[PDB]
């Protein structure tokens, strides 16, 4: 009775009271920094307390008047003539190398961002000191060195080169937003020393889209981060515009402020075995466990990226809500830039070259014999051939969309703070040796969960994941949320020993609380729930379902349904491989009590008998033949016939059994004989 | 308690192989248990691809070494009897292929296999711990699954994943002609896909040929001949059912 | 198979234990399954810390209690046999520490890990209730979570809880002689990590050594030996499979140290992948050199190493044709602590700019010629100068004769000046300027990286003799030159010269400055100035080229005032405005920090960006140019 056991399977609902801040509007972004945790979000900057997640200050971004006119960080309150827009914050850095400042990059106003400084005594205060950045471009006003941010999407990440603040920014452009004030799709900003605006060091820093492709081919970041004096980019844009499928991307450029000299675009895929995910949602770049580390080959200390990659709508970027993580060693990821594609899969870039250009019809590519070396004639190239990944997971999530990700490592496991679209969040022990089941499957918000996610491991014992749903900040301990959900031996079992707790006979429970000492995390009995049927014939060896759990041997991953067998009496009844799994059994054979021997322990049951069979009463006696007639046995899985015809049955009980006279064309009586699996003893005559 | 695995091993006597290049041996009376330990899995700690035994020192040694790697030497120590198996000499495919052993480390589009070492460029080559005794060495493609379509491997290259290495069957270099007794090749393969008896013993069906006796027929290893110039090849087979078996063997011409 | 944990017990001879203040006694004939029994989890329930068994009595009797117990009488009993549990006793970190179970109760600052037991004097005492087959020891200190950090005992001091235990690995704690027989200790690994069988024992080998019959060695269980006179000691495997094996044990691995004499090798492999034979066998041609090698090396097995310290490890080529085959595969811990070039044999062949190293034989008769310092490769960039700033090449183009291989190692509220000035340096990027230089040569400036935005010498333009940055205000000495060359200071330096089209006539109107001394080190206190050609915080600046004094000071106070954002290096120096906020900003990269030592007026530093800009009461920091002057003058003997 496998529905009724599934009590078995964890309470994948259970709720939790974790410190929870909830705020007024969406977030979107949060940084941590010094004992304090800022969040930007629509219309306000909020910073908190950790452990209490207190809203100690707060500093409100207001909605600002958009007229064509007003300048952008002049006041212009004084207009009364045009709209009461707002803004969200897309990107909050913190800086320390020139003073300890933050900065927020609002969306409407013209996406010019400003700066809020930490006065020294107390640093929470940020409203005191705010700056806007700002510099009226005298000298070539036709370009914008300070309009930094777009609406549509953007992505930021600050950088110290050469005693230089440099914000490698992407940002995604509509056609109609260019004329007006122009953008960049990917760009690098030195900020003035003096903090008062950003100068483009050449028109080489920068990448536009052709003034044709605006419309189309848009493209839309999704991660931006650094690693090994390079400074990698994620994104998904389609293949070929005329196709218009969607599929990710990543970019490579060493950190010059000069510009992007060496830029190189290669499509990356995670594929499962060959279906392929063409879209990622979010990524994490962590370093590994030890576990994982020959497991995909890397060395301890080399960086991991980690990517949640998704089938997408066919022709479409919306997700299709099948999902996969993916793992890609960086040392195989920039070995792929440099040797494994050869020249003939390179090609010029499309976007920004152009479809045809004496650049795009011949160029040598200095592609092993150097690296970065900065060149007037940069050369933009686009590989072709795709990095291709397997699942870690081999699909176990292939039905349910992925949309953050996290991961630490904590012993020799490596885990990840996965999170779905409709605010659960899993952690799971991830490993391709074997899947693995989270253990920790609480539903959060009924918001998705932000991509965004800060995550402190401290001391390595003492940890929090700061995830972001909805409207909502929540600090998760990674050191195991609990594991009390728990109710299957083998899953008590299966829990990672970093969350220390294992069996006491009756629910996974914490070491220090049962007292009957039975606590135990290695070996454990089996439990039965039922058994069908216990009525059994002294002949009859019949099909009886049994109805438990922990029926096999626990190991590791796998487990040994082999080291499995049933005693009844003295006898042995017969277990039969194919239809006995750790659920149930599906076994063949004066009250007798079943046992059950298996790998570890031996369980009793005692709902089982050798009931032997009664028949004594028949109706009718004498009657017609026409057969259709009901008949009326009594007495103490069975069928019963006369004449070689099944009669048809009526109704059915341990002490009362109708059925409906078969026709026979024939006028005497017969004696009826019951087929219990069995012919047993047959009953007397009636007149046909 | 024992199999002649000899049947799948290759016999030369009156010889002896020694690499001074920096070894197991264990005391058997027969050259059938010492295969048997080399056979057994796990029971041999090295991965013997040869032996030699001597029934006159009494004892057995094994080498994780055929002839065909370097630094082996090759001597007239009459009393040593060689153990090769010729599944690694093989260089051929016998149906499914599944114990396929042989260096061929290039495809039928001619790009090169990926290590099974290498994660780079295909991640689903964690075979090399996953089945022990695949004999899955650096490079050179098998069959770890015995997957009916030929032994496949990973292609460098790094659009393709798998493709199957074309290995010919031995079949096609066999001829036979019309008569098959003047005949004399390297076939082991009857009509019902079984392996011939041993001609040297006589277990467990037992024949009236031995080699010695009728020497210079090439009674060698288990190779199908006519010793009595039937029409096709045959042999006594290991089988306990059946007694003998012809061997089927195309036809040459010119 | 069965259960064979015996192995993992010590023994000891002729004494038998007697608890006075208490346990069963079974005629069992195995001691060996005994102590199974005593190890295997349930066969006891109370807490079986050793086992004696009487093979006179043939009576098995485990003892839940050490004879560290306190009260237990030894007595000297020939038919009594004493079985301890290693773990306890050993008290030396194994692998993990996940499951440490040996009986050290001392903490840190030398204190006594209080009894766990004891709720006196700090609360968190119940953890062998909370935690059970941790054995959580009476007050011995053991992991109770397996944290991290380790055993971390509640100390029964008063102010502290708990202070943490630190255990040392029993590796690391064993040593051997150069002979090694000579040693007796309790290693009892293989250097596999195997683990030798009980010496007693006849399975799974049954080797030629009984303990008593050649006794005085020391073959009590598993113990590490020199019994053949190895240069290691080594055992005969608990596996049946291996025969025996080495013991892993210091003197009293891979990366190479040094031309490898010291270093020992396990791999005989080399350049020509021919393995190499033992110092033990004089295969092949009978090499006389097999004897003396014993003698040469007394750490030595059929692996390659250096017995006589050769520049790459040797050993016998089993190919009988050559007598020694170099290990050289093996590498060598890409430079660290050694800046000069001859302790570094650079094998490399490719400089920073991207070209090859030529033949080196040339360069040397060149440099012979030339450099005058005092037999070094052929063409490697090793540097044969022992150069401050490490291994560098020659190359052949005339334009760069030399540079180095890459290898790892180890102005606001200013005054207007009146007069004309000859140092500075107008550079003028498309006709306008950027950054202010220093005049060094007759056809050689002095600047900073951060000013070349562009590589490009197309568009760069040089103006000398200038007293307003646009020319307004005097022309006569202006002087207009095109750009003829870059060179790049070392890596990390944020330094460069560049070098002129052509010369300049040298008068009052224009005037170079000379360079430090290689060490020449300023005093604290000394009073120097600025020249900037910056915005100098100013609604409007006129163009008047603006200078600002300053004040040396230690590295120290700028790490004080800095309060640990700068984390100082040798090469630069930190000089800052005393009690007012003024410094060079935006514009005056490449500036010059002039400061009169002696009697005349001399350089010492470029002004760069850092760490904010002007502020008040904060100091300034440069790089110092004494470091480097040498490089200068190298280069520009080009």
């Amino acid at each position: 009775c496998k529905e009724a056991l599934a009590k078995s399977e964890m309470n994948v609902n259970m709720k939790y009271q974790l410190p929870n801040f909830t705020a007024e509007t969406p977030i979107q972004n949060v940084i941590l920094h010094e004992h304090h945790i800022f969040l930007g979000a629509t219309n306000y900057i909020y910073v908190l307390n950790e452990e209490d997640l207190q809203k100690v200050a707060e500093y409100k971004t207001g909605p600002v008047l958009e007229h064509p006119d007003c300048f952008p960080c002049q006041d212009c309150s004084s207009k009364a003539n045009g709209v009461w827009k707002d803004n969200i914050n897309m990107a909050l850095v913190v800086d320390t190398y020139y003073d300890d400042q933050l900065i927020s990059c609002g969306s409407v106003n013209r996406g010019t961002c400003q700066r809020h400084v930490f006065p020294h005594n107390h640093t929470a205060d940020i409203q005191s000191e705010v700056h806007c950045i700002f510099s009226p471009q005298i000298e070539e006003p036709s370009q914008c060195p300070d309009c930094v941010v777009s609406a549509l999407g953007a992505k930021v990440l600050s950088s110290v080169k050469d005693r230089f603040i440099n914000f490698f920014v992407g940002n995604t452009i509509n056609s109609s937003y260019f004329p007006d004030h122009p953008l960049h799709s990917i760009s690098v900003r030195r900020l003035k020393e003096t903090k008062d605006g950003f100068m483009f060091l050449t028109d080489q820093s920068y990448i536009d889209v052709l003034p044709e492709f605006r419309d189309s081919y848009p493209i839309k970041y999704v991660h931006a981060f650094e690693s090994n004096n390079f400074i990698y980019f994620l994104t998904v844009q389609r293949e070929t515009l005329d196709a218009q499928t969607f599929h990710t991307r990543i970019i490579r450029f060493c950190s010059i402020n000069s510009g992007l000299h060496s830029y190189m675009e290669m499509p990356l895929e995670c594929i499962l075995t060959k279906e392929v995910f063409n879209i990622l949602q979010a990524a994490y770049v962590s370093k590994p466990g030890a576990q994982l580390a020959r497991q995909i080959g890397a060395s301890l200390n080399d960086d991991i990226l980690f990517g949640v990659f998704a089938q997408s709508k066919p022709d479409s970027a919306e997700p299709m809500d099948r999902s996969a993580m993916c793992a890609f060693p960086i040392k195989y990821v920039n070995d792929f830039f440099n040797k494994i594609v050869n020249k003939n899969n390179v090609r010029c870039l499309q976007h920004f070259y152009g479809p045809n250009h004496e650049h795009c019809f011949n160029r040598t590519l200095l592609r092993n014999s150097s690296g970065c070396e900065a060149r007037r004639d940069e050369y933009r190239t686009e590989f072709t051939t795709a990095l291709q990944r397997v699942d870690l997971f081999m699909g176990q999530f292939s039905e349910v969309l992925l949309t953050s990700i996290s991961t630490f490592i904590k012993g020799d496991l490596t885990i990840a703070n996965l999170g779905t679209s409709e605010g659960r969040f899993m952690q799971v022990v991830v490993s391709r040796s074997g899947p693995s089941t989270p253990h920790v499957n609480f539903l959060l918000d009924s918001h998705p969960v932000s991509p965004e996610v800060i995550v402190e491991h401290t001391l390595n014992q003492n940890g929090y994941t700061l995830v972001i749903t909805g409207k909502k900040i929540t600090k998760i301990p990674l050191n195991g949320l609990g594991c009390r959900h728990f109710q299957s031996c083998s899953q008590c079992l299966s829990a990672p020993p970093f969350v220390q707790c294992g069996w006491c006979h009756d629910k996974c429970v914490r070491s220090e609380e049962c007292l009957s000492g039975t606590w135990t995390q290695q070996i454990c009995l089996p439990a039965i729930y039922k058994v069908f049927p216990n009525s059994a014939p002294l002949e009859g060896g019949t099909r009886l379902t049994i109805c438990g759990w922990d029926f096999g041997f626990r190991r590791n991953n796998k487990f040994d349904l082999k080291k499995t067998r049933v005693l009844l009496g003295n006898e042995s009844c017969t277990l039969t491989l194919s239809e006995s799994t750790m659920n149930t059994l599906k076994c063949t054979v004066f009250n007798m009590s079943i046992i059950i021997s298996n790998g570890h322990g031996t369980t009793q049951y005692s709902t089982f008998s050798y009931v032997d069979p009664v028949i004594t009463s028949i109706s009718p006696k004498y009657g017609p033949m026409a057969g259709g007639t009901l008949l009326t046995l009594t007495g103490n899985s069975r069928h019963i016939s006369i004449g070689g015809k099944t009669c048809t049955l009526k109704s059915v009980s341990n002490s009362i059994l109708e059925c409906y006279t078969p026709a026979q064309t024939i006028s005497t009586e017969f004696a009826v004989k019951l087929k219990i699996d069995l012919a047993n003893r047959e009953t007397s005559i009636f007149s046909y | 308690k024992r199999r002649n695995t000899i049947h799948e091993f290759k016999k030369s006597a009156k010889t002896t192989l020694i690499k001074i290049d920096p070894i197991k041996t264990k005391k058997v009376n027969t050259a059938d248990q010492c295969a048997n330990r080399c056979t057994r899995n796990k029971g041999l700690p090295f991965t013997c691809k040869a032996f030699v035994f001597d029934k006159a020192r009494k004892q057995c040694l094994w080498f994780p070494f055929n002839s065909m790697s370097s630094g082996v030497k090759k001597e007239f120590g009459h009393e040593f009897d060689l153990y090769e198996n010729k599944d690694y000499i093989r260089n051929c495919i016998i149906g499914k292929g599944r114990s396929y052993k042989g260096t061929v480390s290039i495809t039928k589009s001619g790009i090169k296999c990926q290590p099974w070492s290498s994660m780079i460029p295909h991640e689903h080559s964690f075979l090399p711990s996953s089945y022990r005794g695949k004999d899955l060495q650096e490079n050179y493609c098998r069959n770890p699954r015995g997957e009916e379509g030929g032994p496949w491997c990973f292609t460098s290259n790094p659009e393709v994943r798998y493709e199957v290495c074309d290995i010919p069957q031995c079949s096609e270099v066999e001829c036979m002609t019309c008569n098959g007794e003047s005949y004399r090749g390297l076939m082991d393969h009857t009509e019902s896909g079984k392996i011939c008896q041993r001609w040297d013993h006589q277990t467990p069906h037992r024949h009236k040929f031995l080699p010695e006796r009728y020497p210079d027929k090439g009674f060698d290893d288990n190779y199908c001949r006519n010793p009595d110039g039937q029409p096709r090849p045959w042999c006594y087979t290991l089988d306990p059912h059946t007694r003998w078996e012809y061997c089927a063997i195309k036809t040459c011409a010119d």
